[PDB]
């Protein structure tokens, strides 16, 4: 049969069967109560809207996020996340699939057991696996080398990888991620006079983000630019009318990511923890993974950042070797597309962690052999 | 609506990656021009070492 | 629409500049990247012929 | 049919088919045993790169010289090396193959006797012969008397040979060589700040060792001049970038040649070795001796120590006799033409050790009268 390729991810739920080239269902993962009384009988109000439901009731919901940085701090609305997932957007029964998560680097041990206790007992499916997010990413390069930097909506770690052989000692996980940025946004529109606070406008900061704001090639050039002409401020409609007009709010809410110091962070930039996780590799592998530099994830979709962090690159590093950033068009479903293609393999076949082994050696069987 | 601001995005998108490019051949060709210059200098300073030769 | 369509096709015309901007980059990067290779060399054989002269 | 010339050595495996003017390859001998995890899955890794394969994916390998100084300490190891090279290298199967390996003098019995007690039962060989690693680069000048001192990068030997009767109490072997000479160097060079510690940045070390040391003709006036102007300082590009600059460490690490003092060694340098293992000759071949001294190996291209060395004998030499060193440019092969050359004498067709007469003494007969 054919295998799941789900993508739990923090912020948009991917997943889809083995072998296509996209993700056949993708939707926020927020699970929302309704806050207010209710009158109306008979209506047929639900106690809980999940994924992209409560994204159009959510005016009177109380949207929250059942995954925080990369681990899940709520296990019921997760369940019920993956319940939804399997029943309502794909509609397959999990008895007869395969299923491959994916995990952050250097999460707690606790949520991958927890995870595959729950996809083993309550889903009850014939085998799970659950590989690293950053290995797939660097699957769907079609390379077989370098070093990934996937930006996330919960947090960025750059994983080096060269000829297969991956280098656990030189992974640098920071915590900064798309979130982060959207609740920078939402701090610094307040200097204009627009508040949103509630956690169903969060949405819509994320939105005017996500459709306004870009990195600046040169942020001290950009800041004086915008502080004379008017030429950068453009304006977006909210969801009741009433415009509003950005300013140098464009590329100051995209620039934490290279200076962490904005939101009170002390580490270094995604400009700089890369290199920094060069500069722990071998003296001999470091011109190809200057040379094959990958970005993934979705936070790395600003228009304009993959030749920052290029130049900031090209700083940092040895005036002789060369530097290139790959940046494919597919960054979104990057992770998801190396999934697919990890599963379709032959070789990877039986790597699966089949429900006997289990049985036999209990939810610790992650951490073994069958990583 | 939505379709025409998606292909002015595109079009600002492409209008900077043209500019950048630019620049940049720019730039290394100037860094061959020099790294020519070097080449035929020494290259002089050899040819004048074969014509002293001619006399050895 | 009309609007629509005179973006799409401005954007479409700055896809293929910024591809061909790319490529003439392409060729001189690998024209410069041979000019470097004929130093390399150059510089190596005046070093072996340093070295025999004054090795005999 | 045609003999096979191989040539251990350590740090060079050369081999090619007699007859010739070059061995056919040339390839370090190294296997490295990955040392890393490994996540892609099916990348087709192997368990062993071995050869001149090692030598460009040494950044996550661990490379481990089978052979320490002439003696062999990792038997499955030579016998990869030497499988490899007959099989990926020359691709000719040896049942079908005369076999001559050489050999340092002074050298361990079970050395040579499992040597070819491998080459008859593992690769069944239909004839082996062993010979003294001096004795060809003696033959290789064209000579037939002369003191050959054979520095390569296990072990330097000098063996002294008059009308082709060998005086087998007059070799004087000292186990300075290369090897010594690249661990001084990466020893020295911490002096200005570079640090070069993984077996892998050895191999970096003895680029620079190779590339830009050279033996200064008078010590004292060297170390005057380099310690004022600074015209000795040549700089190095390293494998990433980040030029380095040699001052007075280029003649600095071959004068340990002279002085073994300098890595704690007692013995005299190969300047006196070669005098005392002439004094200990008879009297009457002194002067031919003096006038025929023979240079060969690796380690003996130095730029500059076919003129040190002369001077260093000339002083100690009584003043009436001529002191001639002969430094062919074809130095590091030279034990391998000379090889070549033996193996295709008429003469000496009927010296190998024939297949039947090992299986009727076993592995002892090398000792025998089949030298
Ligand atoms: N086109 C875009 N431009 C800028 N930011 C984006 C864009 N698309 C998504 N993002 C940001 O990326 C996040 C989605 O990241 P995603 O890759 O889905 O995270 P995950 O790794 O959990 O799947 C969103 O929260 C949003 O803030
Ligand atoms: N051009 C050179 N200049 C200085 N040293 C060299 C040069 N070529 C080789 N060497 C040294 O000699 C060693 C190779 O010696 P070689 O004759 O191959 O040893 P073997 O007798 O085992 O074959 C190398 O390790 C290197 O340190
Ligand atoms: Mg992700
Ligand atoms: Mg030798």
């Amino acid at each position: 049969t054919t295998a799941l390729v789900c993508d739990n991810g923090s912020g948009l739920v991917k997943a889809g069967f083995a072998g296509d080239d996209a993700p056949r269902a993708v939707f926020p993962s927020i699970v929302g109560r309704p806050r207010h009384q209710g009158v109306m009988v008979g209506m047929g109000q639900k106690d809980s809207y999940v994924g992209d439901e409560a994204q159009s009731k959510r005016g009177i919901l109380t949207l929250k996020y059942p995954i925080e940085h990369g681990i899940i701090t709520n296990w019921d609305d997760m369940e019920k996340i993956w319940h939804h997932t399997f029943y309502n957007e794909l509609r397959v029964a999990p008895e007869e699939h395969p299923t491959l998560l994916t995990e952050a680097p250097l999460n707690p041990k606790a949520n991958r057991e927890k995870m595959t206790q729950i996809m083993f007992e309550t889903f009850n499916v014939p085998a799970m696996y659950v590989a690293i997010q950053a290995v797939l990413s660097l699957y769907a390069s079609g390379r077989t080398t370098g070093i990934v930097l996937d930006s996330g909506d919960g947090v960025t770690h750059n994983v080096p990888i060269y000829e297969g052989y991956a280098l656990p000692h030189a992974i640098m996980r920071l915590d900064l991620a798309g979130r982060d940025l959207t609740d920078y946004l939402m701090k610094i529109l307040t200097e204009r006079g627009y508040s949103f606070v509630t956690t169903a406008e969060r949405e819509i900061v994320r939105d005017i983000k996500e459709k306004l704001c870009y990195v600046a090639l040169d942020f001290e050039n950009e800041m004086a630019t915008a502080a004379s002409s008017s030429s950068l401020e453009k304006s977006y409609e909210l969801p009741d009318g009433q415009v509003i007009t950005i300013g140098n709010e464009r590329f100051r809410c995209p620039e934490t990511l290279f200076q962490p110091s904005f939101i009170g962070m002390e580490s270094a930039g995604i400009h700089e923890t890369t290199y920094n996780s060069i500069m722990k590799c071998d003296i001999d592998i470091r011109k190809d993974l200057y040379a094959n530099n990958v970005l993934s994830g979705g936070t790395t979709m600003y228009p304009g950042i993959a030749d920052r962090m290029q130049k900031e690159i090209t700083a940092l590093a040895p005036s002789t070797m060369k530097i290139k950033i790959i940046a494919p068009p597919e960054r979104k479903y990057s992770v998801w597309i190396g999934g697919s293609i990890l599963a379709s393999l032959s070789t990877f076949q039986q790597m699966w962690i089949s429900k006997q082994e289990y049985d036999e050696a209990g939810p610790s069987i992650v951490h073994r052999k069958c990583f | 609506s939505d379709k025409l601001k998606e292909a002015e995005t595109r079009a600002e998108f492409a209008e900077r990656s043209v500019t950048k490019l630019e620049k940049s051949i720019d730039d290394l060709e100037d860094e061959l021009y020099a790294q020519k210059l070097k080449y035929k200098a020494i290259s002089e300073e050899l040819d004048h070492a074969l014509n002293d030769m001619t006399s050895i």
